[PDB]
RNA sequence: GUCUUGGGUG
């Protein structure tokens, strides 16, 4: 049923554990490989995205739908009716709250900065923007791969960061 | 009984281009059966349980990259003697090199 | 975690169907078919991006049946969690044996052994919730919590968490 | 990827034995499943005679995917093939 | 590139004869008053002698004639044998053409000689055994369509056209249109099964049948013998 | 019985009583036992000495 | 001919069969790529959108 | 339509990829091992768990469903056990090959005898083609005796005993040379070795050439049959299990007790041989595993070989249903590509018409005149695929038909039907023609037909082929109608000529 | 309901 590019994955003799997932070690599942494809083949950068980037994509996407349905012509408990179904509607409307209760970069403005600044491996890039924290300690602990890359940044980044985060 | 369309029918066929015609002597007027295949090891041992709707391979520890194939019965009978002499038979759906 | 994902999603349509309206009826169906699954490959798919502009390319026929055969590839939004991530909640559920939260499009239970000794469970207070000092899981609290188990079942997946580790749980 | 330019079409612009063959067995076929008929229908009721009424006037809405030995393909609608 | 079943057995006329004959047959002088066209079968009779931009044309007509003679005679069928199993009967062609447009009465014709050497050579540049811009796509076009050229030319020249034919416009252009069409309807269709049919072709025979011959003879030439009887 | 291989077969045979001269001519009958698997025609010839 | 003494070196050299020929198609009772099977027929979009509007998926 | 619905995605086959079956694999797949040789629990119900007739295996019963799969024999599949072997034994169909590796590879420590400084074997390795590439590494490296240092010794068969004479330094004391010390030599070939001899490391690893681990095929593959009513007799291939399975436990009845050497390789020989005429029967100076009729075992190579075998037999060519035979006989009355049908075959026989909005009246006319009369009908296919037999049905007049439906009424006239002679040496021996039903039993041809069939109406039989949906009547009757094949490509001129009695009446 | 043998037909 849901498939994607990841096909074949045929049997070479030797098996492997690689298949377990930690998320603390960078194991996430032959699913999110480092090197994306696209659906024409084309190489493409792995996309882990932080639940600001995914609210403004959901948000346009919903308004979108909803101007394609009303033939060209404002809140989350109201956007998330434009999927078909019952649990499609409660399933989107709890994704669409939940972005709504942590989305510390409330505009597209702030995103686009944040995208700037960070553009590094997309799972602590995007954690960043999804995880406040204060100083070098949480990030490195909570994140214990920043460690062993040494281009840490991460004291001015968060600070930044936090002074843009808006006021709630 | 029913009539043998034997080789030089076959023959016949081809040279006529009627793909379909042989495609459907051969299999809806008779032996047409339908065999669940692994996905990964290509092999026809499949456990399909199709009320319950649970199908595994067992070898491969498998139970998502299964496919059906509509094939003559008297190929997967073939299958089976292969596999019975040690041969591995294994039917992929997809190319790859 | 939301990740961005390219799927495809092979479908039949019958000839009775084969009208001046197509691509957009496919569009329709495709839109109901794929909003709100669940596959333990993928995660959850919560909405699509650009979901009018799916491409249905051209279909083939299939020899002996007469219906076509779409590959729509398209690249969509799917949320999945991981044993070892961290996420976010809302307590929905409280209860003696623990209590629920619910995360992204799922609803997270933790057990009464995997709790902080100082947090107290009673069944008499207004409102009724866990406690401690200085401390109160009400019932529209948040909850920093790990998950540390994540059952694939086919349709709906569950995950058990455990609030037993530093920086997690009550916040 | 390995469809081709409609400029660079260098098969034969004609409808070959078996591309009719298999085009009128398939619009019979459709036809017979109660699909919506192009032409009008004026005296013939056989889902194969109206399928050829259907290919004589160009009014066929099918794709003939012509396929070179090296995996390429050509792609030609029924309506610009030419029927003999 | 043709189906087996499209071809017929047909006389190359440049082939055979003497010199003189060929001459006779072919070559139309303009200057010259006696060996040029008969004036009795054209309106522009008069009008033909003594011009120079047109026996220009008729000296390249009767060059590629020769040419094509040089070439039949010398590299492709050098024992003389002209009567072999081409596409598109033109003998059909010509009487059909006759009888369509009702060519009696022996009528002037209104045929002018560039038209009908521009007809015959645009002809030639049609026929389309394959299509592409390609170098090489251009040289086995040529390649393939050089005999039958060769017929098309013995057949449709000058001289014959005015005098043995007796054609006017109308059936000029209709032979043109009848041998464009069904040489496009002579070619073999993609997806043949040439092998299959080759190979039936070959083997029904042999259920029908001191030099070895026969069955004997071909199971030696199959199963390729080191020795032979 | 348990050499039925490396036997003689067809040496016996079922009298054949669909009309009376095929009895006539079953009774009469003689066989070479060279067997189908060669391809000489020699011994199937008309030969002089069987007048 | 010389059916098992074949498949036995496919076996053991791990042969791929790319399935494009005849015999191949015939016995796996697929249409086989010849003649009318030699090309595919798609579902026109250009053409089909010219039909009347009430003739519509619904 | 008619198999049940299964969830999974329906895909062809595009490419075959042979292997052997690894015993790690063969393991796997399996569903039950196999040991016990009794065939059942004790002359009773429900057989023995851990044989050759494990419900595990299968259901070859109508009445009885799968244990491992949950579906009756209409639908289940078959499923495989394996047996374990006390000893391993050769494969008998890779005797040569076992031999050629013994003599290319070291003995002993398991590398190829020269290296890639050898600039012939250097080149020789440089072929894309596995069985080319191991040719070219074999022609040269058979011949180097040493490797470690270790002499090699010379291989040599001997029946299914592959002999290795070592020629020390005089006397070359000649072992034995036993499955299983070569299937320890042959574990320790490294990869990039392996894949120099043209083996591979995924599919075909030269060790799987020896058998530790038999695969037991389901009964679907050996089913049983009835002889009067309450009689049955296994499939050869059960009895052949059955005699491996004894050997197997007399081996395990010999290392467990005493042995005096003569009855060890005895027994171990006669799994050996077991196990090969299990496979293959026809193995040259030898006796063949016989039944105690006399005839010879049933091999699976004699099953999978032959005009009768599997290939051609049942896969190149088979017999198929909604086809007809009788004698031949001439109409001058008939068109050229008109076929004149017996009324009793063109009510046996059926073509599925499926109901439409310009055909319902005819078709419920058919479905009312009922499958004694003609023009009637035979069966009714409802929108999922339930039949209605209208010869049962009692009820005939109550049977309002849907669109979407299908009726397989009888044939009628101009139905396009292949017709054919054999032999069918050229293509216009098999033409399509349309129907004209007739009165009396033989089937009716227009006189000028008869020089491509070659047929004559002195005897000659010729068969009917019912084409069972509209894109198999539309190729016949726009590729191989009798009108489209009177020119040949074989001559490039007609087949069909006028004949007999027109061509001296109208001369 | 199966395997061999035998007699035949085009
Ligand atoms: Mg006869
Ligand atoms: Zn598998
Ligand atoms: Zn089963
Ligand atoms: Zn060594």
């Amino acid at each position: 049923v849901s498939t994607s590019t990841v096909g074949a994955r045929r049997r070479r003799a030797k098996q492997q554990v690689d298949d377990e997932e930690n998320a603390t070690l960078l194991r996430l599942g032959p699913e999110f490989a480092l090197k994306q494809y696209d659906h024409d083949g084309n190489e493409h950068d792995l996309i882990a995205l932080s639940l600001s980037e995914s609210r403004l994509l959901i948000r346009e996407a919903l308004k979108a739908r909803s101007r394609a349905r009303n033939g060209g012509v404002i809140d989350d408990d109201e956007l998330a009716k434009v999927t078909s179904g019952a649990v499609a509607n409660g399933v989107v409307k709890k994704t669409l709250d939940y972005l709504n209760t942590f989305a510390r970069f409330k505009d597209e403005e702030t995103c686009t900065a944040v995208d700037q600044l960070l553009h590094l491996h997309p799972f602590e890039i995007a954690q960043l923007s999804s995880l406040g924290c204060e100083d070098v300690d949480e990030a490195i602990t909570l994140i214990p791969s920043l460690a062993a890359k040494k281009e840490v940044n991460l004291q001015r980044i968060l600070d930044e960061l936090n002074r843009l985060e808006d006021p709630y | 009984g029913g009539l043998r369309f034997g080789e030089m029918e076959r023959d016949c066929m081809i040279a006529h281009g009627a793909a379909g015609f042989l495609k459907e002597r051969l299999m809806e007027a008779s032996d047409a059966f339908r065999v669940h295949v692994c996905g990964i090891c290509g092999l026809m041992s499949v456990i399909a349980n199709l009320k319950k709707n649970q199908f595994e391979c067992r070898s491969c520890k498998n139970k998502t990259n299964i496919y059906q194939l509509h094939i003559p019965y008297a190929a997967k009978l073939l299958f089976q003697e292969l596999m019975a002499m040690n041969i591995a038979p294994r039917l992929y759906t997809e190319r790859s090199g | 975690m939301f990740f961005l994902k390219d799927l495809s999603l092979i479908l039949t349509l019958h000839p009775s169907y084969f009208g001046p309206q197509m691509n957009q009826y496919l569009r329709e169906k495709l839109l109901t078919d794929v909003e709100g699954t669940c596959t333990g490959q993928f995660g959850y798919i919560v909405t699509v991006l650009d979901g009018m502009n799916i491409d249905v390319g051209k279909g083939r026929i299939i020899p002996g049946s007469g219906s076509a055969e779409f590959e729509v590839k398209y690249r969509a939004v799917v949320w999945k969690p991981f044993k070892g991530e961290v996420v976010d909640a809302i307590v929905s559920n409280v209860s003696p044996i623990g209590f629920f939260a619910d995360v992204g499009p799922l609803n997270v239970f933790v057990s009464t052994r995997l709790i902080p000794d100082n947090l107290v469970y009673n069944p008499s207070n207004s409102p009724p919730a866990y406690m401690s000092n200085d401390e109160l899981i009400t019932k529209g609290s948040k909850v920093r919590l790990k998950v540390v188990g994540t059952r694939t079942d086919v349709n709906e997946i569950y995950a058990i968490g455990s609030i037993k580790e530093d920086f997690l749980g009550a916040i | 990827e390995l469809a081709i330019l409609k400029e660079e079409r260098t098969t034969t612009p004609y409808l070959t034995k078996y591309e009719r063959a298999r085009i009128l067995g398939t619009r019979a076929l459709q036809i017979s499943m109660n699909a919506p008929v192009l032409v009008d229908i004026e005296g013939e009721t056989d889902p194969l005679q109206i399928a050829m009424k259907e290919l004589s006037q160009r009014k066929i809405p099918l794709v003939i995917r012509r396929y070179l030995p090296d995996g390429s393909y050509e792609d030609w609608g029924c309506d610009e093939l030419i029927v003999d | 590139g043709l189906d087996g079943t499209q071809v017929e057995r047909q006389t190359i006329d440049t082939i055979p004869g003497s010199d003189k004959a060929f001459h006779k047959r072919y070559y139309v002088d303009l200057m010259d008053e006696k060996n040029s066209i008969k004036p009795d079968v054209i309106e522009y009779a008069a009008d033909i002698l003594g011009d120079v931009e047109l026996q220009k044309e008729l000296n390249s007509e009767y060059e590629q004639l020769v040419s094509d003679r040089k070439f039949l005679r010398e590299i492709v069928f050098v024992n003389g044998d002209h009567n072999w199993p081409l596409p598109v009967n033109l003998r059909r062609i010509i009487q059909n053409a006759q009888q369509i447009f009702h060519l009696d009465r022996a009528k002037a014709s209104d045929l002018t000689i560039p038209e009908i050497i521009h007809g015959v050579r645009d002809l030639c540049k049609k026929l389309f055994v394959l299509r592409g811009e390609n170098e090489l796509i251009k040289e086995a076009q040529q390649n393939a369509t050089s005999l039958f050229q060769c017929l098309v030319r013995a057949r449709l020249a000058t001289r014959r056209i005015l005098e043995e034919f007796r054609l006017n416009r109308d059936a000029f252009e209709w032979v043109l249109g009848t041998i464009e069409a069904q040489f496009q309807r002579s070619l073999v269709h993609p997806g043949e099964m040439v092998g299959v049919i080759a190979a039936q072709s070959i083997g029904e025979p042999a259920t029908q049948m001191n030099v070895t011959l026969g069955v004997p003879r071909l199971k030696e030439i199959l199963n390729v013998a080191k020795n032979i009887k | 019985q348990k050499k039925a291989m490396s036997s003689r077969a067809g040496v016996s045979q079922v009298l054949n009583r669909y009309t009376y001269s095929s009895t006539l001519s079953h009774l009469r009958r003689t066989n070479t036992p060279i067997g189908r698997d060669g391809k000489l025609a020699k011994p199937r010839q008309l030969h002089n000495t069987h007048w | 001919e010389e059916t098992v003494e074949i498949l036995f070196e496919a076996g053991a050299a791990a042969e791929l069969d790319d399935c494009r020929g005849v015999s191949e198609n015939v016995m796996l009772g697929q249409l086989a790529p010849m003649g009318t099977g030699a090309f595919d027929v798609m579902i026109d979009e250009k053409l089909l959108t010219s039909l009347p509007a009430d003739y519509a998926p619904t | 339509s008619q198999f049940p619905y299964s969830s999974a995605p329906l895909r062809s086959v595009k490419e075959v990829q042979f292997g052997l079956l690894s015993p790690e694999e063969i393991r796997a797949i399996s569903v039950v091992k196999i040991e016990y040789p009794e065939i059942m629990d004790e002359s009773r119900q429900r057989p023995r768990e851990g044989g050759l007739n494990d419900p595990k295996l299968g259901s070859i019963d109508r009445n009885f469903k799968c244990q491992t799969c949950g579906e009756g024999m209409a639908e289940c599949p078959g499923h495989f056990g394996h047996m374990e072997l006390a000893k391993p034994v050769f494969h008998i169909g890779f005797i040569p090959k076992i031999k050629k590796v013994c003599e290319c590879i070291c003995m002993n420590c398991g590398k190829l005898l020269l290296d890639e400084t050898n600039p012939t074997m250097a080149q020789a390795i440089r072929i894309r083609d596995p069985k080319k590439r191991f040719n070219a590494v074999w022609q040269l490296c058979k011949t180097k005796m040493v490797c470690c240092g270790n002499t090699q010794p010379v291989v040599r068969k001997d029946g299914m005993k592959l002999w290795g004479t070592w020629k020390k330094s005089a006397q070359p004391e000649r072992k034995l040379l036993t499955p299983g010390e070569i299937l320890n030599v042959f574990k320790h070939i490294s990869p990039e070795d392996c894949f120099r001899l043209g083996f591979n490391e995924d599919y075909a690893r030269p060790e799987w050439m020896i058998i530790t681990v038999l695969p037991v095929p389901p009964p679907q593959v050996r089913p049983s049959i009835a002889m009067d009513e309450t009689t049955q007799g296994q499939d050869d291939l059960t009895h052949k299990l059955s005699d491996i399975l004894k050997a197997n436990i007399n081996v395990q009845k010999l290392e467990m007790d005493g042995s005096p050497q003569h009855i060890i390789n005895e027994v171990e020989q006669l799994l050996q041989f077991h196990v090969a005429t299990y496979m293959d029967n026809d193995i040259a100076g030898q006796p063949q595993a016989l039944q105690k009729s006399g005839r010879p075992v049933k091999a699976i190579r004699a099953r999978l070989k032959g005009k009768e075998g599997r290939l051609r037999g049942n896969l190149m060519g088979k017999r198929v249903d909604f086809s007809a035979r009788t004698v031949i006989s001439g109409d001058p009355n008939l068109e050229l590509d008109q076929v004149g049908v017996p009324i009793s075959i063109a009510k046996t026989l059926s073509y599925p018409e499926t109901v439409t909005q310009y055909n319902i009246h005819r078709l419920t006319e058919y479905v009312r005149n009922g499958p004694n009369e003609h023009p009637g009908a035979k069966y009714v296919i409802r929108d999922n695929g339930d039949r209605i037999d209208l010869r049962y049905h009692k009820r005939a007049g109550d049977i309002v038909l849907q669109y979407g439906w299908k009726v397989e009424r009888h044939l009628m006239d101009d139905d396009p039907v292949l017709f054919n002679r054999q032999p069918s040496l050229h293509k216009m021996s098999m033409m399509a023609h349309r129907v004209k039903v007739m009165p009396y039993s033989t089937f009716r041809l227009n006189l000028s037909v008869t020089s491509p069939y070659n047929a004559d109406f002195d005897g000659d039989e010729m068969n009917l082929h019912v084409p069972q949906s509209e894109e198999t009547r539309a190729e016949l009757s726009q590729l191989c109608a009798v009108p489209l094949q009177i020119v040949s490509p074989q001559s490039n001129k007609p087949v069909m000529g006028i004949v007999q009695d027109t061509l001296c009446g109208v001369r």
